[PDB]
């Protein structure tokens, strides 16, 4: 819960009870009334309005589904796991998220003069590997949308401290000498400073929103941008589909969406507003 | 039938130190603190 990346149950779960809260291509309104089952969420966002009706009861078919909803956080670690079963379907279908995973490549450093441990302090948690696994009825590998939210510094840097560490040395020396490959190198790698990072990379992310339901591997590329200097706050995301042929712009800020959906010429790109 | 023999004092301070600290399982503090006790002879 309250993680990137139905409602009615685990809103009603938070707190056998009632609530409701306020605020796309045409708008998300992304507005959650939960009462359990009330679960008024609008969403099929395209005038005619349709929404996405199903009476429920908190295989049998209005038609009653099954929601579970398991939580527990360790350290930084969180995970959250969902079992929803659907009587018209009959296949039950699993959702796994798991926060700040993400490997460490900082160190403990004794201090002699205080005489003690200095452990990782940086620990921002900005980093988010959520790994998303669906399975649906016999396909195990309904959906894989493994898309993470770290500001990519966690990646880099820790790229980077592997090669200065482990793999400099083993590099032969005839390499080096070829000119402004040295630039290169320190450009790329550079000095450490304190247990801090190599690169301030910070706010961006890179979410694939893959899925193997589609045929073969077409993944879903989204560079997102989080940083306060776009109207203080709010996610700017460039979207590439490899399939649906759509660079999709989208600023959203609570629930607030500026969505431009851009197709290459059919160079001359073509604005969906 | 001279026979020299020499005051020994400072090189058994040091062993002392080095006993003292690997007692107290602080060994990693030895190089840091010998050396300070090295400068206190030297001025």
């Amino acid at each position: 819960a309250s993680q990137e990346s139905w409602r009615s149950i685990g809103s009603a779960f938070g707190l056998s009870g009632a609530a409701a809260n306020g605020r796309t291509v045409d708008g998300q309104a992304d507005v959650g009334a939960s009462l359990k089952a009330i679960g008024v969420s609008a969403s099929n966002i395209t005038l005619i309005p349709s929404l996405k009706l199903t009476a429920a009861k908190q295989a049998v078919s209005q038609k009653p589904e099954l929601s579970a909803c398991w939580t527990g956080e360790a350290g930084a670690d969180r995970a959250t796991l969902l079992v929803n079963v659907d009587p018209v379907m009959r296949s039950v279908k699993l959702a796994a998220a798991v926060r700040t995973p993400g490997p460490e490549w900082r160190k403990v450093l004794y201090n002699d003069e205080t005489d003690l441990l200095e452990y990782p302090a940086d620990d921002g948690a900005r980093h988010t590997l959520y790994v998303q696994h669906e399975v649906r009825g016999r396909d195990l590998l309904h959906a894989t949308r493994l898309g993470c939210r770290l500001d990519l510094g966690r990646l880099v840097n820790y790229v980077v401290d592997f090669v200065d560490y482990r793999i400099e040395e083993n590099i032969p020396s005839f390499v080096w000498n070829v000119p402004l490959l040295p630039q290169l190198y320190s450009l790329l790698v550079p000095a450490d400073n304190d247990e801090q990072v190599r690169h301030r990379i910070t706010g961006w992310e890179l979410d694939v929103s893959h899925d193997f339901a589609r045929s073969g591997l077409l993944p879903v590329v989204a560079i997102s941008k989080t940083s306060k200097k776009l109207l203080g706050g709010g996610t700017l995301t460039a979207s590439y589909d490899a399939a649906a042929r759509e660079a999709g712009v989208s600023l959203s800020r609570k629930g607030v969406s500026v969505g431009a959906r851009v197709a290459r010429a059919e160079g001359r790109p073509s604005i969906h507003v | 039938g001279i026979m020299p023999r020499k005051y020994l004092i400072e090189k058994h301070n040091i062993k002392v130190l080095k006993k003292k600290l690997s007692q107290a399982y602080s060994t990693q503090q030895l190089t840091k603190v010998v050396q300070e006790y090295k400068n206190l002879i030297q001025n």
